[PDB]
RNA sequence: AAGCGCGCGUAGGUGGUUCAGCAAGUUGGAUGUGAAAUCCCCGGGCUCAACCUGGGAACUGCAUCCAAAACUACUGAGCUAGAGUACGGUAGAGGGUGGUGGAAUUUCCUGGAAGGAACACCAGUGGCGAAGGCGACCACCUGGACUGAUACUGACACUGAGGUGCGAAAGCGUGGGGAGCAAACAGGAUUAGAUACCCUGGUAGUCCACGCCGUAAACGAUGUCGACUAGCCGUUGGGAUCCUUGAGAUCUUAGUGGCGCAGCUAACGCGAUAAGUCGACCGCCUGGGGAGUACGGCCGCAAGGUUAAAACUCAAAUGAAUUGACGGGGGCCCGCACA
């Protein structure tokens, strides 16, 4: 079965970034919704697009590059198994900080840079780079 | 130029099969016609207006290009397209090394610099074998009588058959241009450009609109 | 199967708003008639284990149907406990 | 080297979806400590270094306390996608019981009488079942999926150590049968010899009822499940689209196949039935021998099986791939090599 809501997008993007096609759409809850509206903030998606109509689904505008896109690799780090419940002290600076890292915390899903200049950790979700 | 009624006359909007089609050309379907699919014929338009901008502004800037019309229906026309244009050419066995094995192939050009004693005079026997083998060099080297070292641009007609040329080409970094059908990958070329090259008077739509494009490059200079 | 003057004559107690052929009454106690009935053609057919296969695949089944009304409503589980000959 | 042969599923691990609540995990600060030593820096001293201490740093820890509510558990009301059922319709070597068959072949005898066994064609990179497995004809009592939709359930979920059934054939039970072959053998021809392949002969066996073994080159040498990322060509079951006469296209699915990019791979090659990208879980592996063997436990009437070691011993065994050589490997060709 389905057992991870939120590592079944970041997989079925990725393979769609390797391949031609723009628009991704799969039935999405709230838990995916607050995670697409951070990297668009970001510079990399735009336009989540919440369907609003019963099985309510996301619309994922991710841009392309000239050739190879913006997002090489989405790698999980907490995934529902081993979940990575870490602190502010310990927040990952993925690549240099080129990684914006989101985690999750009480006051909003949020990057890194904010959750350490606002202190609160907690589930480190995914590599954005 | 760019005018719909000789783009829609001779064998441009025929196109390659549903049996026979790779779908990076999915771009460049313009309906399914009987089983054959359609040239984009809309979005064609800049696509060959800048095949005509880029070949100009380089022949005013001083360059040489070379044709790739490696097919046995289409070598017709490119002696004789290429014969009104000032360019280097090849339509018949592209010998796969050309741009590669160059400085191994410069010096394989010469069997009539080093001959002209007897061509000019008739060594009967031991110069009528060499002289047989006088057209085993022009009909790989047709057009590469002068050469000025290594090419500078490159425009290709069949991408499907001859892939080893455009692979010669990315193996450098000279700029690629050429007419792709949407049986292989317009992937490799530079700028695309959509249209057929199976029907026989397909081809000098592009062929004829060279020869009228590289006078128009050489006035600037 | 189930006979068909039988597997539309059972539903007609497991009504509860009629149009339900989905909650718990039916898929227990269609399928605990089916556990009644079958036990037929094991008696001459002991030589085939693919009948009875299917008897535990929805006994355990109705154990699941069961468990669910174990925290959803334990007081129409009284209805299906009490009755039906279960036990 | 390593997927149990596969199921049902106990604890457990993890768990679609929404609001609200809780504050156990999660997050911050507060306070007591986390002894001193040791260590880590700044030093002071031995004439210098050890050593010696002073100051702190460090001690990722522990409970208590208040603050937080994105997510998890828990709590409650739900939501319909997952999963199930009410309705036919076929497809289908599902599987079992009892019969009815035919030709050979075999065995008799004057073409008939007699009984065993597998059922040419239909046969299919076909179906069916979790798997093992399974085809003459015929009824009879019975499975699960598919699909066409229409109804309803409200995650009831998948996976699952143990646990529990169920698993090809030679077997050996406990009773019968009886054709061909043939395990067991006798010779015949053969070689230093047959104890071998060839030759003449035949009981156990396959069959049946119950029961036991639970073995495998159980192999697709690929655990189950869901999600998603170019294709293209046959082929199986539905269904709808289709000018329609189908000679049939297209579409739609659930299976079964070919080839190929993206992709991975040590390579062979896989390639939407992954061997990719992933996620939950399970089984399994740690150099080759010793060894799947001893010993102990369990099961079996026995043959044995299942769980499963070290002592010793060797610096290598192994995987795909390439050149050369070799071949009682094939295929072409050359030469009095063959007349």
């Amino acid at each position: 079965s389905m057992q991870d809501p939120l590592a079944d997008m970041l997989t079925r993007i990725r393979n769609a970034q390797m391949a031609e096609k723009t628009v991704v759409s799969m039935p999405s809850s709230k838990l995916k919704a607050a995670v697409a509206k951070v990297l668009k903030d970001e510079g990399y998606i735009a336009d989540f697009q919440i369907s609003s109509e019963v099985k309510p689904q996301l619309s994922i505008e991710l841009k392309y590059f000239e050739g190879k896109p913006v997002i090489e690799e989405v790698k999980r780090i907490s995934r529902p198994g081993l979940r990575q419940y870490k602190s502010v002290e310990q927040l990952p600076a993925v690549r240099g900080g080129l990684g914006v890292s989101i985690v999750s915390t009480n006051k909003g899903v949020m990057t890194d840079r904010a959750a350490r200049a606002a202190g609160v950790g907690g589930e480190v979700l995914c590599t954005v780079f | 130029q760019v005018n719909m009624r000789d783009m829609l006359k001779a064998g441009v909007h025929f196109g390659h099969q549903t049996r026979y089609w790779n779908p990076k050309m999915g771009k460049f379907i313009f309906g399914a016609r009987n089983k054959i699919h359609i040239i984009n014929l809309e979005k064609t338009l800049p696509m060959f207006n800048e095949a005509l901008t880029f070949v100009e502004r380089l022949a005013a800037g001083k360059n040489k290009i070379l044709f790739v019309g490696t097919k046995r229906s289409a070598g017709k026309i490119v002696r004789e397209e290429a014969a009104r244009c000032g360019m280097p050419y090849v339509d018949h066995r592209w010998l796969g090394g050309m741009l590669t094995n160059y400085k191994t192939i410069r010096q394989s050009i010469k069997r009539l610099r080093d001959l002209e004693t007897q061509s000019q005079d008739g060594t009967k026997k031991e110069a009528l074998m060499r002289s047989r083998d006088l057209e085993k060099l022009e009909r790989s080297l047709g057009g590469i009588k002068d050469m000025g070292g290594l090419p500078d641009a490159l425009f290709v007609i069949d991408v499907d058959h001859e892939r080893i040329a455009i692979t010669e080409a990315n193996k450098l970094g000279i700029p690629v241009i050429g007419v792709v059908d949407t049986n292989s990958s317009p992937e490799g070329v530079d700028y695309v450009i959509p249209g057929n090259d199976d029907a026989i008077r397909a081809v000098q739509l592009y062929l004829n609109s060279m020869a009228e494009a590289v006078i128009r490059g050489k006035q600037g200079a | 199967a189930l006979s068909v003057e039988e597997k539309a004559q059972i539903v007609n107690e497991y009504k509860q708003a009629e149009g339900d052929t989905g909650s718990p009454e039916v898929q227990v106690a269609l399928l605990s008639a089916n556990i009644n009935k079958l036990q037929d053609h094991f008696k001459a057919n002991g030589k085939d284990h693919h009948s009875r296969r299917g008897l535990i695949r929805m006994v355990n089944q109705r154990r699941k149907l069961l468990d669910y009304l174990k925290g959803k409503d334990v007081s129409r589980y009284t209805a299906l406990i009490g009755r039906l000959g279960l036990r």
